[PDB]
């Protein structure tokens, strides 16, 4: 079947055997919770839609990929520009990662989506991961082995670390789903938004951060011996505060 | 006024006690509380999450994605046992999972595990894998029908990518030390009942995914500190 | 179960900081007061702990176990004075700062042969809960990963007694305890050693990665 | 008499306590109370009276 | 709002007054005993807080920390005599005078390894209130702005022990509390330093009129 | 707070006493009790079962 | 027949363990610590008497009475710690080592002038009652008679206090008292010395076996 969600539609979604990021689904702030007193209103349908990041390419030495939210999104149409121009901020997803491939192709992504994933630097010593590093936008950060600038300032290379000290292998203590290429091809997640706080400022705070790990390497006897990972991101009760006048 | 008597343990700070103490901000009105997803109540929840166990734990897989999984082979000459390991909750491979390390944080635990199989093959590639148990006491099978002479399953992969097999309770106590054991742990063995096999131009080895999880029954007693950890640094600020 | 609950696993009490304190002749003020940032990622056994969740809240309990030593000369009986500054208030930087006889901090005296002190603390954020993890920037765009909502006071002490000072060693043992907790989001188990505060930093220089898992010769023989 | 068991914490003098104590002149009535007008009972009314910004703080 | 109370605001308890008495060997007398007439327009924060109300009512809650120092020849053990001398009493003026076991005063006595001493005042006044502020005189036309209905009593001290002295200094901080308080006719916070007491001068010599009011270079940028 | 008076004795460590403390593991949950045959509960059940008597209690 | 109840019987407390703890100077960590496997089995009277049963079951009451000794210049205040660590948790082997401060462990500071130190332990076994006796072997076939499930855990002690070291001994007398005793198959009373701990061993090197019974020369005559 196929999800159509405002002017955007993405076919092979099918049936719902997604799954729901902690059990909760994504909500509008309620005025319980709500930081000043309660807002009037926040219904806004507008930047509730698909975002499709370009294609990756997974071949048999990928190690893996992250993208951060919202960060990755920061320059989709009306969320990203919503974002640039509030303070304030809170929205839920619904992640939607699927690969092409035929019953010829073997392999195994782990796509788990983690909360305040919090990155650990590249070099030992008293360094720290850079801003522009963790905010790569919608280009995602790829696992490389080429060496990089600001050394000091780049995160870890370390995927089966979780890149922040942690085992691969017990992600899957985060919501996830397993892409076994001779089962499923895709996988998606619904998640709400999770912080210590109401609203934020998206500019400096990443609340969800997507990880795609090849658990099991990509294998296939094709011509081209790679295949593609599409992504698309859908924003989920999106509200925003602290509007400022645009085209300034 | 009120005659009273004072017993043995007065004064005396108890690292375990339970006794109110005023409050040092007592006009302080801390602020409310929001839903925030995702609240754990208890460490059981953590148990029964089904995590990945590095199960080639060699030396030349040891600090990749690699030492999670097994390689399965379509040549008629690989030895028919796959791989073996115990099923003490704190033995290695285990010790390093969700409920291993959780474990290593108590000293008497008791209940069942859950191991759980995952065919990382090609969607025509098919085989015929023994899953086999053995109950603490013996030492573990050596050949395939040693293997299926015992407790066992014949998983055929074609058309189902996955299978569970629950590991049950043994033992003379009701929980059992925390600290792994061999004489008193048992086994999971993995046998080829049938090697790989494939249609033309395709991979001819496939990988092999493990995880392990409590159950409903397992639970945990007695906390310590998990000796998975050690630190031995600065911890500089 | 109910050994298995938050309150079990995170409640109970442990030492998060050692303070000690020496009596100096030089002047009379100098350095004498110790003032410490509350922080309980300073024990990597305790941090390692609560880095189980993303987020925790809970009340505080301090206990404090003083440790009076006397070189010789005697100076057997001397008042001490802990006190604490809550998040935001100004700390103090002479062992006669006003800070000292302020009424918005919290002070508790004790001389020696007295009950141990304690006290508790409420969630002290601004947040509804202490981050355990902050996959965020300053304001600055910097020192990303601390939080600043997270900040939880400090404790400092000083010795009262004026001249029966004969150089004299203190240590003040802080225990705190974890009361009522609750966490979300929990997170696989730290699996290297730490090496910053406030960092998932892992790499150690000119050392190799070491983790938990133990290798075997070959993966038939378990 | 009554079994009783200290805990850690007494004989403390803690500044922000609230227990009770003996009154040093028991006997004492003190002076009625009378009706003064503009009794604040809350620091929000001070706050609530709007006063002059110094919007020009210039060294001038 | 409840934080916003007068009750928590007045009602946190301060170091009024600093009290040392040291052993003095020429007389035994001598001037030994300390007497301080209670005020708490003493210190300045604690001052402003007040200042902050017209008329103020209260019931009071004093609690004495003793700081003993000893300089050589222990005498470890004394005993310390406090007493309150009420509003019109008369009080001491020598470590012997009858004042010190008069009935009509109220005292408290004090050996080290005891409990810090504390006892309550009701409110004091012949008026219904304590005067912050007064616009008016003497009854000679003079000593305008204090106000006599306001007196609380004082605070003595004096070392009962007799020849186990071997000079040592005694420190005594006193702690007071406003209890069930109540304020009338809120007044602007003071913007100056304070220069007397009982007097809102303000004037300083040589020196300009500092206020708070940060200056910047133009209002068009803030 | 609440007024008391210590009685002589307070504070005394009687071997002989009779008085609650502290757990010192306040959280663990003891192993459950199942049943063992033989259970005694007074030492006359002892002394009820007659026992051989060394009558012939000489050197030989 | 009250006075005969097992509570009454074996739920005396008595002293299980002496133990002594020197001052070292060479080494401030030394030996300075003090472990002991709790065992009851230790003082023959406690030991015949438990063995008259062949399981038991109880919950315990620990009681420490320290008694410190200054040969020589003072160092009259000192503080001491007590810990008690729990069956399969590591014990120290150091005056500093972490388990001091682990908060799975419990510990009891104890400052001289205080009053006795007490605790109490739950029925530890991961089995459903206690061995008096075993007729089995370990899982080595090896050390027949000791069970593991026995266990108790282990007492520890260290001087916390830091120079204040005058070389003083402490001696710390930790009596026992069963609470909520069951007993289970009784047994003959134990008719020779013991020889050794977790043994029904009773043979005596060149020394002939000597019972309670006393022989007389002639039957015929009481």
């Amino acid at each position: 079947i196929q999800i159509t969600r405002g002017d955007s539609t993405i076919t092979s979604q099918d049936v719902a055997n997604a799954i729901v990021a902690y059990g909760v689904w994504p909500h509008y702030l309620s005025s319980k919770d709500a930081s000043a007193i309660d807002k009037p209103s926040q219904p806004d349908t507008s930047s509730n839609r698909f975002y499709t990041l370009r294609s990756v390419t997974w071949s048999s030495s990928s190690k893996g990929w992250w993208w951060k939210l919202p960060d990755a999104l920061k320059d989709m149409g009306i969320f990203g520009e919503n974002m640039f121009y509030h303070y304030l901020g809170r929205s839920g997803y619904t992640i939607h990662v699927q690969c092409n491939a035929s019953k010829f192709h073997q392999g195994t992504l782990i796509v788990a989506l983690i909360p305040e994933h919090q990155i650990a630097s590249a070099l030992h010593g008293n360094v720290n991961v850079g801003y522009n590093y963790t905010h790569p936008g919608e280009t995602g950060r790829e696992v490389k082995a080429e060496t990089r600038l600001n050394p000091d300032l780049q995160p870890t290379e370390e995927y089966w670390l979780n890149f922040d000290g942690t085992l691969l292998g017990n992600i899957t203590i985060f919501p996830h789903q397993f892409i076994n290429l001779r089962s499923n091809n895709s996988a998606t997640i619904i998640a709400p938004y999770v912080n210590a706080v109401p609203m934020d400022s998206m500019r400096s705070h990443n609340n969800w951060s997507l990880v795609i790990i090849p658990i099991c390497p990509l294998e296939t006897s094709s011509a081209i011996n790679t295949i593609p990972i599409t992504i698309s991101i859908s924003p989920m009760c999106a509200e925003f505060s602290g509007a400022r006048a645009k085209r300034q | 006024g009120l005659p009273v008597f004072i017993t043995p343990g007065s004064g005396q700070f108890l690292t375990t006690d339970d006794f109110q103490s005023p409050c040092a901000l007592p006009w302080y009105h801390p602020t409310k509380e929001i839903s925030i997803p995702g609240e754990v109540k208890n460490l059981v929840e953590i148990c029964q999450v089904d995590s990945l166990v590095p199960i080639n734990n060699t030396d030349t897989y040891i600090n990749s994605e690699n030492m999670y999984s097994v390689v399965l082979q379509s040549s008629i000459n690989a030895p028919d046992k796959i791989f073996s390991i115990r099923t003490d909750v704190a033995s290695q491979p285990l010790a390093t999972t969700l409920i291993g390390e959780i474990s290593s944080y108590f000293t008497h635990w008791t209940g069942s595990l859950r191991f759980s199989f995952m065919f990382c093959g090609t969607a025509n590639t098919t085989v015929k894998l023994l899953l086999a148990y053995t109950p603490p006491g013996i030492a573990e099978p050596t050949t395939r029908k040693d293997a299926m002479l015992g407790t066992h399953v014949i998983w055929d992969v074609g058309l189902q990518s996955t299978i569970s097999m629950v590991v049950p309770w043994i033992s003379a106590s009701h929980y059992r030390n925390t600290s792994p054991g061999r004489s008193t742990s048992g086994y999971i063995t993995c046998w080829y009942q049938t090697r790989l096999v494939i249609p033309p131009q395709t991979p001819p080895t496939a990988r092999l995914l493990c995880f392990v999880s409590g159950c409903k029954d397992f639970c945990l007693r007695m906390a310590r500190d998990t000796n998975l950890h050690l630190q031995s640094g600065a911890i500089a600020q | 179960r109910d050994e298995m609950s938050l309150e079990s696993f995170l409640g109970r009490s442990g030492c998060i900081h050692e303070s000690k304190l020496e009596v100096t002749l030089a002047n009379y003020n100098k350095e004498n007061f110790t003032v410490w940032a509350i922080n309980l990622q300073e024990m990597a056994q305790i941090r390692r702990k609560f880095e189980l969740f993303t987020y925790t809240r809970f009340d505080s309990e301090i206990t404090l176990v003083p440790c009076i030593s006397a070189l010789s000369q005697d100076i057997g009986h001397i008042t001490m004075q802990y006190m604490y500054v809550p998040p935001g208030a100004p700390v103090p930087n002479s062992r006669d700062d006003y800070a000292w006889q302020s009424g918005t901090n919290a002070s508790v005296f004790w001389q020696h042969g007295q009950a141990y002190p304690r006290f508790s603390l409420p969630f002290l954020s601004v947040a509804s809960a202490y981050y355990m993890f902050y996959d965020g920037y300053d304001e600055q765009d910097q020192n990303y990963g601390t939080a600043n909502t997270n900040n939880m006071g400090s404790l400092c002490s000083r010795i009262v007694t004026e001249k029966h000072i004969h150089k004299v060693h203190i240590m003040t043992r802080i225990y705190h305890k974890a009361k009522h907790v609750k966490a979300w989001c929990p997170r696989p188990p730290r699996a290297l050693e730490y090496t910053r505060a406030h960092r998932t930093n892992f790499k150690i220089e000119d050392r190799s990665i070491q983790t938990a898992i133990v290798t075997r010769p070959i993966i038939t023989t378990a």
